């Protein structure tokens, strides 16, 4: 159940970005899954996908402030309350 | 223990400046080539005196001559431990003359 | 308490004493001979030790010499050794002239 | 130890040779000082380049930076290294 | 005709990644400060 | 945005393109890639050639007329030229 | 309380991130002030591009420096600081 909120990039790498952060859903599904690993797995796999200077965010609750390259950012919401923020620097 | 070291090209530097902007291409009078040599051999001694080198020790050495179909052959042998003492050289020749000077180094100890 | 500028100009007076000759004809009616070459490297090497020990110096000096026949071929002479600062020291000297390519190679060391 | 000198720190001692020292010591700076900024990119070794091509020997290669770091073989002696103000200029001659 | 030579000129590199881990207390013994 | 020419036929322009996007993937220092171009290019046409490579640099060379090609090749600019 | 959970910087820079780090919390309530005294601060002292991210509940991947890394505990937030650039 993806919810995207603001969006910067192009579609081809929306969905591509969807596809990642449901697959690290599947990598760590399960009450002892931690954001951190499918954090760690987004990251990577779109650095070996679309290259190097990726960094994936994961929570529900904070407040982050950062700088991104334009056109590589995303933020985004699961109706399992889900916020998920990933941007190339 | 030899935390500030010697090695060859800085006094090279030194040398081949000093050639270049104080022989500035003289021709070989024979009244005063020895004292010529006289003049820059303390000069550039003075110049390794800036040379920045406490302990090194340098033995200055020059030659200048004319070159007037004339074949001619200069060596010289090292003799230190490799770690620490070293020596430096240079040469310099235009149509008619030619000065090449070398300086040793030896850290004292 | 020497100078190796001194020592080559003992090699040279040696080597163009003995068969350097100021009119330059009889140096090539003397060119390379095979029978000869036995005769002229023993008494190149003879005549410069007998000028070397006409020296007093306490030194110690050993000698080396190479006689090439002709420029076609090529040479690389080098020399390297492990000695003391102040006194020892090496000198070489190459030589030509018409069909002969001498080269003399000495080391001069302390005690 | 990138010993000091009265232009900058100079790896001491050195591979090159005083005039193309003193030359580059003071070219360098005088170069940035006169009319040259930092903004502005290669448009300085390229005067660099060109006023030791003049004078020296004609054939030289010039890299500065922030960040490089090189091994070679070059023409005995002409090698300059110095670092001044955090970066590192680096110059040889080639036949 | 003239010598030659190459001088291949290179660039001096320092990087490696650790892994930043969430909290799982200050005094590593709870028992102490109970 | 910045395409130096070289001569007709694209003999040598469409040979220095193919090679060069080989080259870049295929090495992570530019010391491989540019003496790659610059090696291929002495065996195929000329005795000697001139290639630099990086992401930032300015230049200024003397060179023999159509054989100056300068590309901005992805991130990077690599530059080649005849000379000699 | 600081509590260091993972840092890449000589002992003495980071001495400087907790000593910054108290002086941001002794002055600044709010997060975003504390994290950008923090990365002026830094950014200033040393040169070149700082980053500070305050938070509580936090999980990222970013490349840094080497020794310019620090992921850490004061009292009880969560800052990570890193030089890029």
């Amino acid at each position: 159940k993806a919810i995207i909120n603001s969006s910067d990039m192009q579609g081809d790498l929306l969905q591509e970005a969807q596809d990642v952060i449901q697959s690290g859903i599947e990598n760590n599904s399960a009450p002892v899954l931690n954001i951190e690993a499918a954090c760690k797995y987004i990251k990577e796999n779109l650095d070996k996908k679309f290259g190097p200077t990726w960094q994936c965010i994961i929570g529900e609750g904070y407040a982050y402030d950062v700088t991104v390259q334009n056109n590589t950012l995303l933020f985004m919401f699961y109706n399992g309350n889900l916020a998920v923020l990933i941007f190339k620097s | 223990y030899i935390k500030n070291r010697f090695y060859p090209s800085k006094i090279q530097k030194i040398i081949k400046e000093l050639f270049e902007d104080r022989l500035k291409g003289v021709e070989y009078d024979p009244n005063n080539a020895n004292q010529l040599s006289e003049r820059l051999v303390l000069e550039l001694r003075e110049k390794i005196k800036r040379g920045k080198v406490p302990r090194y020790k340098i033995g200055v050495q020059v030659v200048f001559g004319e070159i007037k179909g004339q074949g001619l052959r200069i060596a010289s042998k090292c003799l230190w431990d490799v770690q620490n003492d070293n020596y430096a050289s240079y040469t310099y020749t235009s149509e008619k003359v030619y000065c090449t000077g070398i300086v040793f180094g030896c850290y004292f100890e | 308490e020497y100078i190796s500028e001194e020592v080559q100009k003992a090699i040279d007076d040696s080597v163009k004493q003995v068969f350097g000759i100021k009119d330059d004809s009889s140096q090539v009616t003397i060119t390379y001979n095979k029978d000869k070459v036995n005769l002229w490297t023993q008494q190149i090497i003879d005549y410069t030790i007998r000028g070397l020990n006409k020296l007093g110096k306490h030194f110690k000096y050993c000698v080396t010499a190479i006689l090439q026949q002709t420029n076609h071929a090529g040479i690389s002479v080098q020399i390297t050794a492990y000695q003391d600062t102040n006194t020892d020291g090496s000198l070489i000297q190459c030589y030509e002239i018409n069909d002969i390519y001498a080269i003399v190679s000495v080391f001069a060391m302390a005690v | 130890q990138y010993k000091t000198f009265m232009g900058a720190r100079v790896l001491w001692p050195p591979e090159c040779a005083d005039d193309i020292l003193e030359g580059a010591i003071r070219e360098t700076q005088d170069a940035l000082k006169k009319f040259e900024i930092a903004r502005e990119g290669q448009k300085i070794a390229e005067h660099l380049k060109k006023y030791m091509d003049d004078h020296f020997d004609p054939y030289w290669h010039v890299f500065f930076g922030k960040n490089f770091g090189c091994q070679a073989v070059h023409n005995k002696n002409r090698f300059i290294y110095f670092y001044i103000e955090k970066t590192a200029f680096l110059m040889y001659q080639t036949q | 005709i003239a010598e030659l030579s190459e001088h291949s000129v290179n660039t001096e590199r320092v990087g490696m990644s650790h892994k930043e881990g969430g909290w799982p207390f200050k005094k590593r013994i709870e028992k102490d400060t109970s | 945005i910045d395409m130096p020419e070289n001569s007709e036929m694209k003999s040598m322009k469409n040979d220095a393109f193919s090679q060069a996007k080989f080259a870049v993937e295929n090495y992570k220092f530019e010391n491989k890639i540019s003496s790659h171009i610059k090696k291929f290019f002495d065996e195929k046409y000329g005795p000697n050639w001139h290639c630099v490579v990086g992401k930032h640099f300015n230049a200024y060379v003397s060179y023999d007329s159509k054989n100056f090609i300068f590309f901005y090749e992805g991130q990077l600019a690599i530059l080649l030229y005849r000379k000699g | 309380q600081p509590v260091i959970k993972n840092s890449d910087m000589s002992v003495e820079m980071q001495k400087e991130v907790e000593e910054v780090a108290k002086k941001a919390i002794d002055y600044c309530n709010t997060d975003k002030e504390i994290a950008t005294f923090i990365k002026d601060d830094f950014r200033s002292r040393y040169h070149g591009t700082w980053h500070c991210i305050v938070g509580r509940n936090f999980g990222s991947f970013v490349t840094f420096e080497r020794s310019y890394y620090i992921y850490l505990y004061v009292g009880q937030l969560a800052i990570l600081l890193f030089k890029t650039g």
